[PDB]
Parts: structure tokens; C-alpha cells; sequence
């Protein structure tokens, strides 16, 4: 939810991403699932975020 | 549920303004926080916003700002203020940071400063009366609940000392006629010595429970001086209408507030208004004053007593003339009386209150109050004329009545005008003193005094 | 007479100090009792913490 | 690092800054003219030259010093002459034999090589120390004990303290340990010219300045560590009042920071600093150069230096107040300083608010004038100093509604308004007793009470007499003196007596050079007592006589007392306070005998 919200608010083609070193793997699992959610949320081409 | 976006696109630093480059949908007066590269935290207010570019005026100056290493966090809140009942008895900085070595206030509610104006239908005429303590104002130009009276003064006149005296000696007349009273004291651009004077006066006041003291120093940022009247009037509005308390607001040296408005207008790069001061000063001072009134719905009311310094020792200056046009009273501080060393330098002859009749009544104040006010005013004018006559003719040609007027003026200046800085007189006591002054005239001589009222009191 | 009045005033000041201490103790007791509501206020915050969605 | 893009007088644009700090000092060109940033626009920056700018070139290198403007604080600043850029002028003239000041000269503010003795204050190893702790003292000269102190942003444990000895400035003497780091220290410390030195607490002033001039000391008193305002007129004031502060003031040190002024006057006064010693110490004659420091920037100096010099002076004053010494800052500037602000605003293309003055003039003046007060210092032991500010404004001839004047009178508590008419009247003190005012009156109540309780009432009576004279001057000009009564006659006599004996102080004579408070209070008491006795005499008016007849009689019968009231000025203060007090008490007793025998004779 947090990623999706941040992507919606920031609303730019390419971004970076910083998170805690631990849980990065499940962050990776969240990643792309969110990107798809963002692309579906508004009629835009899915962003480059490959963070 | 919304989190701030910390921009780091500082592009261009000019004077007291810092400009951001790419800000996604800024608000106009969204308050904004700036972290220096060294880590110092300085606040600021967002000014005019263009398309994705926002210009920011910051407090505490612009020193230390770097284009690459300064980050700008956008709060997105338009300068809310915490206000609550317990705010009383504490001293606050220009922005509102508690300087009384006390805990930060726990907010009853967050309020927008520059609150929306009262529906004029809800306004009611001024009523009742309030004891300024100083007998001259209490009698000559009285002030009733709901009446906005400024106090014109000049640099070097003890305007601030008189304001502190009013703060100490303020109280409802209705107590004598038979705790809802409150004072929001906002001081704008006061000097360090006067700041210490106010702080000590509050420390040994003995009336802290009913007084809150907004304080904005000269060293404080100019925008803080601008916002100090706003937060002061907001707190007063809460404590008066939302809390049902009569409220007396004192604003000191609003010339500083006008100067700060001039500064911010120049910062906008807008053309200066007529006579140097900004054109919008009329609207600004109207918004500052018009918040004073009596609401029909709420028992509480607001009285506004700005202490406006008159530049060049005259009211011809744009700000004194403008505030006189807006407001409905003019009490004056005579330079000669201070030069003649009368601690209240009140200029009784220039002093006037438009709603004097409403303040004076039978239920509130005594019936003879207005009569003795008029009689003393006329007799004082006659005494000044007779003093001129004594000067020009050598005082031998004067009749007995002329000597009576002369001695009346002398006793008036000796006793009624001069008041102890800590001496407090109830309005009944002030009327008694004026009557004691009046006994020296014969009964027939008091032409202004109505019949059956003269014999009521002249008997003594 | 002034010395008698001053002794009375000192006694009154001491009694006022004691009454203020008692009132402060009562207020502290009320604040401590407020911890019961504070415990639920914490989870209320946590609820409004996670209301962030989408 | 960076290169110039645009040169227009003091304004010099330098593209290629990218990351640069607001007000960071940057050196420009081969000559390395030191300048500060005033306006960022992106990669570009705006730099005031602080020097002559003719002869720059596009693509000339610009280097960042990364540090804001700072003045080297340490032993050896007293009795030295500095430009606004903190340059020892005498050192420049000696090292380079040329009489001129070379363009872009880089000389340290204080000579590192010069030796100075040391004296630690029983400091022990391992002791915790804090900023502003007076750990040691140094005698820069006789009657001047420079107590070196820890920097405000410095604290730790004393691993090493130097033994007392002769040390150069570059030498380290104190080592501190804190948070597992070791910080060495030399005597010289750097402090930004803005951002006033930290203060533990600000205190309400208690003691007057007690200047040599009579009107300044009695009618318009000024407390220690308090603001002042003079219109900076010539002939007196900036020459007279300044001399009184320089040698006759009770302040331990004077920081004279004149800027934007006549060059010849400062040439003369600099020629006067080594001379004009004052024997303030009981056993030694304190040469004023020991207790003064001149920040001199003449009119030919660059415009930015006019802004910088004031802050350098106030920084030096704050430094001295940190040690507890009471120091006075006289500033002949703030008249031309507003002009400098106007110039820099005009070049920067800012929109002026009133009469061409940039709006923040008021804010900057408020900051500078509020940088002074009686302050309890930091660290141990507990000590207290003060800084007194005396800043000039536009000459009295012009309107007092000028924006600089209006801004000053808003914050300043004491205005010693000089009168052009008085100056033309050759009345040397030239202080107007109507426009001038001292808001500090209420504070000095305890001081006056403990000194002389009757002084307050006699001062009020003198003020009332002066006000009455000024008021009825118009009447007597119009109507004429014929209608004047006996009370008016004695009032005018007392007013003339004040204007001649009291408010007038030549200061070019030993009896008038300095007027101690004890002599001033006695003269005022005598004048007021004579006025009271005349009032009582004319009020009695009995025995088929009196009133104006009594006034004429006492004018002729008691003419000797009236004449020697004038000579009371000529009584030499050097004869000693007990003798002068005895003489004045005898004069008062004789005055009481007067109007008493005249009372007995009943006219």
C-alpha cells in the first residue's frame, strides 16, 4: 500500500527506492506487483519502476 | 494519512526569498520547513506559486542556504494554530513558541488565523463599560464593551508604560454596579528593554490568570511580526466567542506591523503603494480591527485598543489617518504633558470617543457621569482660554470667575490628570475625584450640569 | 497590628500553598487515571496509522 | 574553481558556483578581492567586491572560502586600526613602506609572531571546561587584562593546560577532550561577523553612563549597556561627546567604528588616539589608546565595507563584553550605512519601499541596535559585561522624519537631539532640551534614590521651568514682556540661569572639561532652591509690598547670590569633591539666609 501510494503521489516516469537492508527480498516481492497496481490505477504506461 | 514531500530543488536565492524549482502542486500559504545543509532547521512561508515553481520567504534570514545541499519539506498546512483555555497565563513568542519555560500548549482545537469575518447581521452595538483604571479615559472618553478605540502616540511618549498600566488595572465596571474578563496582549517589534519591562510586569502582576502576552521582539523575523496580530486575534476570538468571555486586546506600536507589511510587499516585488506605505494596508488594518465586536449569539465580546505610533508626531501620516478613518475613537498622548512630567500624558481635549453616550448609563456607571464629563471638558477649555488671557493681560484684569477657572485647571492637572503608575481608581472613585474638583465652582456656575443632579452631588 | 496581620498573611500563604499542593495531587491523580483512556487511545492511533491505503 | 560572468561595479556575477553558500566569502580574480555572496540564481552567484573592481576580466578565477565573514578575535586587538575587512592598517603601512593600501593585500588581522605572556587561572588537568570559561588572563598592556576564554562552541576536559610563559598567537596552549576527540586551541579565535556572540542571559541595566557633559548626565541619563542616538553634527558631539566617551566615560573600553565620514576628521582623531592620556587609574595615567580600538573606513572606502564595518565593531564589542569589561561602541556610521544599503539594493535591482530605501533597512537597524545590553556571560566564573551603542543619524538640519531617523527612534531609548539653532547660537553642548528624551528614566530610580533622593524632584522642577519658558517664549515674542508677572519674571530668570550656567559646558577649560555628577546635582539644587525661594517671596506679597516689587528687590538686594550662581560653574572640580561639596553647601546656606532676611525685612 505504501509503495502504491508513493508512486501515485510522486507521479513521475522513473524513481529510486530506499528501504531497510533487511526485508529487501519481500520488498522485491512487493515490487512490480505494486508497479502493476500503479499502472492499473491511472491510465498511464507502467513506469520504469526497476528500482 | 498524507506525508510531506521533501523537495531538494532550491534554485536561486535572492534576498529574503528562496525559490524552489519543481514542486508538485504547492499550496499558496502552505507553511514550509527548511533543513540547512549544516542541519539547522528554519521555518518559512510559501509565497506566490507559479506553475510547478514556488517562491518561499523564510524566517531567521537566508544565510547558509546552498543550492545543492538544502532540502525543503512541504507540510501542506496553512499556518494552523493550537488554541485552548489553558493558554492564559503564559507568554508566547511571535510565532507562538512558549517562552515562559513551560510545556507546549495542549491544543483544544486547531484554528485558522485571519478568521472568516463576522456576518454583519450578527453584530450588535457596544454596551456596558470597562474600567481602564486611568480616570481620564474612564471619564472623558469612556470605552464600552465592543468599541475599537486606537491610542495615537509618538516616539518618546510612554505609550508602552500606559499599555502595561491598562493591562494591570483592567476590570469590569459591573462589579461596582452590583471573571469573564480577559486580555490578549500582543506586542509587535518592542525593544529589549521594553521586553524586560513587560516580562517583569507579568512576573509580579498578580493577575496572570486573566492575561496572555504575545511578544514579538525587534530581533524577531518581520513575518513573525506580521503574523503576531493574526494569532493574537485568533486566540482572542476563541477565548471570547467560543468561550463566552469579554476580551480586551491591546496592540502596541502597530507601526511596526505596517513596516513589516511594507517589507513583505516589497519582497513580492510589487510597486509601492501611495505615500510609500502599501495600498493594501487599509484592508489589512480593517481585518485586524474589524474582528472586534459584540456577537448577538454569544455573550462574550471583543474590545480593540491598538496603540498606534504616529510618525513625525502627527496624525497626518498615512497610517494614523487610515486607522482613524477605520476606527471610532481617538485618545491622544500630549508631548507637553510628558514634558511637564505628568505620568498620564493623555491629551484630554483631543481625546474623544464616538460611543461615549452608550457606555454611560444608570445601570452601568452613574447617571451623572456623562454630565460631569461634559462639564469638565468645557471647564478645561475655559481654563486654557483664561490661562491665555492671564498671560496676555497680566492677570490683574481677570475677574473672580477667571481666577476660579485658573485654579480649577491647576487642580485638575495636579490631581485628576496625574495618576500613580501603580495607583488604581475605580470609576466611582474617579467620579468622586472629579466631583471634588467640581465643588470649588459655585452651584450656579456649573451651567452644563443638569438640574436636580447638581444638588444631588454638589452638596457633598 | 501590622505584625499580627503579617502573621495571619503568612499563615494564609502557607495554607494556600498546602491547598495548591493538594489540588496538584488531585490533578495528578486524574491524569494518571487518564492512562486508562490513553491505553485505548494508543490502539486508536495505530488504527488511524494504518488507514493509509492505495 | 569558478569564473566571472558579469562585472558592474561592486556587483560581480560568477558562473560555475553550483553548490555555494549564502554569504560565503569568495575571492575574485588574480588579486583575490575578498567578497561575499548576496544573490544566488542557480549555478551563478552574485558577489559584492568589497574593493575596487576596475580591471576584472571574464573567465577570471573565483575561489570559494566556504566560510562566512569572520574577524580574528584574540589578544592584541586593542589600540589597533582596522578596515571593515579586519586589516591592520598600521601593519600594512609598516610592512609595505608605500603610503597607500595596495589592492588585494592579504595580511593577517593579528600578528601571529608577536609574543605575549600567559597566566592560567589555577586550571587543573582533567577538569571539565565549558565555552566562555576564563581559564587564563593576558596583560596586553597596563590596565588591560585580556582574559582568554574558550570558544562558545567548545567544551570538554582539560587534558593539557600550558604553563605560564611567553607565547605567540600560532602557539597552542590548551587541549580539551570531549566525546572521544582532542581539540587543540590557540589564543586567536574566529567568530562570524553576524550571529552575535552567545549570552547566558540578558539583564536589566542598573547604572548610568555618567558622561562628562552635564545635560547628557542629568537631563537625559543613559544606562550602561543601552542604546543612544545623536544626529552626528560637527563642531560638537562627534567631536565633543565622543571625546567625553573616549576619556571621561566610566566605560572600561571604547570601540570607535566611524564609517562613511569626513576623512580629515578621522586622520586627526587617529593622530589623537596615542595622545590625550587620561589618569583614570589612581597610580597611572591610562593612555586612551590602550582602552580604544578604531574601526576606520573613510568615504573613499568601498561601499560593502560600510556595511561590514558596523558588524565588525559590534562583534568586537560583544567579545569585550564577554570578559565582563564594560565597553562603549561609538558609531559615526548608520548615516552613510543607509546610503550603502540603498546602493546595494539599486545594483541588485530590488524594489525600494520608501524614498529609495530598501525595506529591510528597519530590520537590519533593529538587529544591530538590539545587539547591545547588559549581559551575564557564559562559563565560569560568573561575570557580567555590557555594550553601549552610540550611533549617528542624519544631521539635525534635515527633517527628523527621514526613514533612518524614524527607524532609529523606534528602537533607540535615548535621543540626544542636537539643535542647529543652538549650534549657530554657539552653545557648544547644543543639546535640545525639548526634542531629546531618555526612556531609561524609570530604571535609574533606585540609583538616584540611593545617591540623592531630592534629585528627582528638583530635576522635574527644572524640566517644568524649561517647558514653561519654551511655552511662553511665543507669548512674550507676540505680546511683549510688559504683561509678564513676578512669577513669569523669576521663571525667565531661572530659565536664563539654566541656559547659561547649567546646560552650557565649554569643555575647553579645566573647570568645564569634565563635570562630575556631584557637582551637577549641586548646581541644579542651587538653581531650583533659588527658584523656590523666589516663588515663596513673591507669593508672600505682604506689608504693602512684595510680588513684582519683591522680585525687583531680590534682583537688586540679592544680586550677589544671583551673580555667583553663574560663577558656580567656574568652581574647579579638580579641587576635590569634599571641598566642592563644602563650598556648595555654604552657598546653599547663604541662599537660605537670602530671602529669609528679605523675609524679615518684609520689603
Amino acid at each position: 500500500g505504501l509503495i502504491v501510494q508513493s508512486l501515485l503521489r510522486l507521479k513521475e516516469p522513473a524513481v529510486l527506492l530506499r528501504c531497510r537492508k533487511d526485508d529487501h527480498h519481500l520488498v522485491e516481492s512487493v515490487l512490480e506487483s505494486a508497479k502493476e497496481e500503479y499502472a492499473q490505477k491511472l491510465q498511464v504506461h507502467p513506469p520504469e519502476i526497476l528500482p | 494519512l498524507e506525508v510531506a514531500m521533501e523537495y531538494r530543488t532550491v534554485t536561486g536565492v535572492a534576498g529574503p526569498l528562496v525559490i524552489l524549482d519543481k514542486v508538485k502542486g504547492p499550496k499558496y500559504y502552505e507553511i514550509v520547513n527548511i533543513r540547512l545543509g549544516d542541519g539547522t532547521m528554519r521555518r518559512g512561508q510559501v509565497l506566490e506559486v507559479d506553475g510547478e515553481k514556488a517562491v518561499v520567504q523564510v524566517f531567521e534570514g537566508t544565510s547558509g542556504i546552498d543550492n545543492k545541499f538544502t532540502t525543503v519539506q512541504f507540510t501542506g498546512e496553512v499556518l494552523k494554530t493550537p488554541v485552548s483555555l489553558d493558554m492564559l497565563g503564559r507568554i508566547f513568542n511571535g510565532s507562538g513558541k512558549p517562552i515562559d519555560n513551560g510545556p507546549p500548549i495542549l491544543p483544544e482545537a486547531y484554528l485558522d488565523i485571519s478568521g472568516s469575518s463576522i456576518n454583519p447581521s450578527e453584530r450588535t452595538y457596544p454596551e456596558e463599560m470597562i474600567q481602564t483604571g486611568i480616570s481620564t479615559i474612564d471619564v472623558m472618553n469612556s470605552i464600552a464593551r465592543g468599541q475599537k478605540i486606537p491610542l495615537f502616540s509618538a516616539a518618546g511618549l510612554p505609550h508602552n508604560e500606559i499599555a502595561a498600566q491598562i493591562c494591570r488595572q483592567a476590570g469590569l465596571v459591573k462589579r461596582l454596579e452590583k471573571d469573564n474578563f480577559a486580555i490578549v496582549f500582543a506586542a509587535m517589534g518592542v525593544n529589549m528593554e521594553t521586553a524586560q519591562f513587560f516580562k517583569r510586569d507579568f512576573e509580579e502582576n498578580g493577575s496572570m490568570e486573566r492575561v496572555t502576552l504575545f511578544l514579538n521582539l525587534a530581533n524577531d523575523p518581520t513575518i513573525e511580526r506580521i503574523i503576531t496580530p493574526r494569532i493574537a486575534l485568533t486566540t482572542a476570538e476563541y477565548l471570547a466567542y467560543e468561550c463566552g468571555k469579554h476580551v480586551l486586546v491591546i496592540l502596541t506600536d502597530m507601526s511596526s506591523y505596517a513596516d513589516a507589511l511594507r517589507e513583505v510587499s516589497a519582497a513580492r516585488e510589487e510597486v509601492p503603494g501611495r505615500r510609500g506605505y502599501p495600498g493594501y494596508m487599509y484592508t489589512d488594518l480593517a481585518q485586524i480591527y474589524e474582528r472586534a465586536g459584540r456577537i448577538e449569539g454569544r455573550k462574550g465580546s471583543i474590545t480593540q485598543i491598538p496603540i498606534l505610533t504616529m510618525p513625525n508626531d502627527d496624525i497626518t501620516h498615512p497610517t494614523p489617518d487610515l486607522t482613524g478613518y477605520i476606527t471610532e475613537g481617538q485618545i491622544y498622548i500630549d508631548r507637553q504633558l510628558q514634558n511637564r512630567q505628568i505620568y498620564p500624558p493623555i491629551n484630554v481635549l483631543p481625546s474623544l470617543s464616538r460611543l461615549m453616550k452608550s457606555a454611560i448609563g444608570e445601570g452601568m456607571t452613574r447617571r451623572d457621569h456623562s454630565d460631569v464629563s461634559n462639564q469638565l471638558y468645557a471647564n478645561y477649555a475655559i481654563g486654557k482660554d483664561v490661562q491665555a488671557m492671564k498671560a496676555v493681560v497680566g492677570e490683574e484684569a481677570l475677574s473672580s470667575e477667571d481666577l476660579l477657572y485658573l485654579e480649577f485647571l491647576d487642580k485638575f492637572e495636579r490631581k485628576f490628570v496625574a495618576q500613580g503608575a501603580y495607583d488604581s481608581r475605580n470609576i466611582f472613585q474617579s467620579l468622586d475625584l472629579a466631583w471634588t474638583l467640581l465643588r470649588i465652582f459655585p452651584r450656579e456656575l456649573l451651567h452644563r450640569i443638569p438640574g436636580k443632579t447638581l444638588d444631588q452631588y454638589y452638596s457633598r | 497590628e501590622f505584625q499580627r496581620k503579617l502573621a495571619e498573611s503568612s499563615g494564609d500563604s502557607g495554607a494556600n500553598v498546602k491547598r495548591l499542593e493538594q489540588e496538584t495531587e488531585v490533578k495528578i491523580h486524574h491524569l494518571n487515571a487518564g492512562a486508562e483512556k490513553i491505553q485505548y487511545d494508543v490502539v486508536q492511533m495505530l488504527l488511524k496509522h494504518v488507514t493509509t491505503v492505495k | 574553481y569558478g569564473y566571472v560572468r558579469k562585472v558592474s561595479g561592486p556587483v560581480v556575477i560568477a558562473d560555475g558556483m553550483n553548490g555555494a553558500a549564502m554569504y560565503e566569502l569568495v575571492r575574485v580574480g588574480h588579486d583575490n578581492l575578498i567578497g561575499e555572496i548576496i544573490r544566488l540564481e542557480g549555478d551563478s552567484a552574485t558577489i559584492q567586491v568589497y574593493e575596487e573592481t576596475a580591471g576584472l576580466m571574464v573567465n577570471d578565477p573565483v575561489l570559494r572560502t566556504h566560510k562566512p565573514l569572520s574577524v580574528e578575535l584574540g589578544p592584541g586587538i586593542l589600540g589597533n586600526i582596522f578596515d571593515g575587512i579586519q586589516r591592520p592598517l598600521k601593519t600594512i603601512a609598516i610592512r609595505s613602506g608605500d603610503v597607500y593600501i595596495p589592492r588585494g593585500v592579504s595580511v593577517p588581522a593579528l600578528d601571529k609572531d608577536t609574543l605575549w605572556e600567559f597566566q592560567p587561572k589555577k586550571i587543573g588537568e582533567g577538569d571539565l571546561l565549558t565555552g566562555g570559561d576564563l581559564y587564563a588572563t593576558v596583560f596586553e598592556n597596563s590596565l588591560m587584562q585580556h582574559h582568554v576564554a574558550l570558544p562558545p562552541d567548545a567544551m570538554g576536559k582539560v587534558t593539557y593546560v600550558a604553563p605560564a610563559g611567553q607565547y605567540s598567537l600560532k602557539d597552542t596552549v590548551l587541549e580539551l577532550e570531549f566525546q572521544g576527540v582532542k581539540k587543540s586551541f590557540t589564543m586567536l579565535q574566529a567568530w562570524p561577523v553576524r550571529t552575535p556572540r552567545p549570552v547566558s542571559s540578558k539583564l536589566a541595566a542598573d547604572t548610568p553612563l555618567l558622561t562628562g557633559q552635564r545635560v547628557l548626565d542629568a537631563l537625559f541619563p543613559s544606562v550602561l549597556g543601552g542604546t543612544c542616538a545623536i544626529p552626528g553634527a560637527f563642531g560638537c558631539g562627534k567631536t565633543v561627546i565622543s571625546q567625553a566617551l573616549s576619556k571621561y566615560s566610566n566605560s572600561d573600553t571604547v570601540v570607535y567604528v566611524g564609517c562613511g565620514e569626513r576623512g580629515n576628521e578621522m586622520a586627526e582623531v587617529l593622530m589623537d588616539f596615542p595622545q590625550l592620556t587620561m589618569t583614570l587609574p589612581d597610580g597611572r595615567e591610562e593612555s586612551v589608546m590602550k582602552r580604544t580600538t578604531l574601526v576606520a573606513n573613510t568615504s573613499n572606502m568601498p561601499v560593502a565595507a560600510r556595511e561590514a564595518s558596523i558588524y565588525t565593531g559590534i562583534t568586537i564589542a560583544e567579545y569585550f563584553r564577554d570578559m565582563g569589561y564594560n565597553v562603549s561602541m561609538m558609531a559615526d556610521s548608520t548615516s552613510r550605512w543607509a546610503e550603502a544599503l540603498r546602493e546595494i539594493s539599486g545594483r541588485l535591482a530590488e524594489m525600494p519601499a520608501d524614498s529609495g530605501y530598501p525595506a529591510y533597512l528597519a530590520a537590519r537597524l533593529a538587529s544591530f541596535y538590539e545587539r547591545a545590553g547588559k549581559v551575564k556571560c557564559l562559563g565560569g566564573p560568573e561575570r557580567t559585561g555590557s555594550v553601549t551603542i552610540v550611533g549617528a543619524v542624519s544631521p539635525p538640519g534635515g527633517d527628523f522624519s527621514d526613514p533612518v531617523t524614524s527607524a532609529t527612534l523606534s528602537i533607540v531609548q535615548v535621543f540626544w537631539g542636537l539643535d542647529k539653532k543652538l549650534a549657530q547660537r554657539k552653545h557648544f553642548p547644543s543639546v535640545n532640551w525639548l526634542i531629546s528624551y531618555s526612556k531609561y528614566s524609570t530604571a535609574l530610580e533606585s540609583f538616584y534614590e540611593q545617591f540623592d533622593p531630592d534629585f528627582i524632584n528638583i530635576r522635574t522642577k527644572a524640566r517644568e521651568v524649561l517647558q514653561r519658558e519654551d511655552d511662553l517664549n511665543e507669548i512674550v515674542q507676540l505680546v511683549g514682556k510688559d504683561a509678564l508677572a513676578e512669577g513669569d519674571k523669576i521663571t525667565l530668570e531661572t530659565a536664563k540661569l539654566l541656559r547659561e550656567d547649567y546646560l552650557a559646558q565649554n569643555a575647553f577649560t579645566p573647570y568645564d572639561k569634565f563635570c562630575p555628577f556631584y557637582k551637577s546635582v549641586w548646581m541644579m539644587r542651587n538653581i531650583i532652591h533659588f527658584y523656590n525661594l523666589a516663588n515663596q517671596a513673591v507669593e508672600k506679597g505682604a506689608g504693602m509690598d512684595g510680588q513684582k516689587i519683591t522680585y525687583t528687590l531680590i534682583k537688586h538686594r540679592l544680586g550677589d547670590l544671583f551673580y555667583r550662581l553663574v560663577s558656580q560653574k567656574f568652581e574647579d572640580p579638580a579641587e576635590g569633591e569634599p571641598a566642592l561639596v563644602a563650598k556648595f553647601k555654604k552657598l546653599h546656606e547663604d541662599l537660605t539666609a537670602g530671602f529669609r532676611a528679605l523675609e524679615d525685612e518684609t520689603r
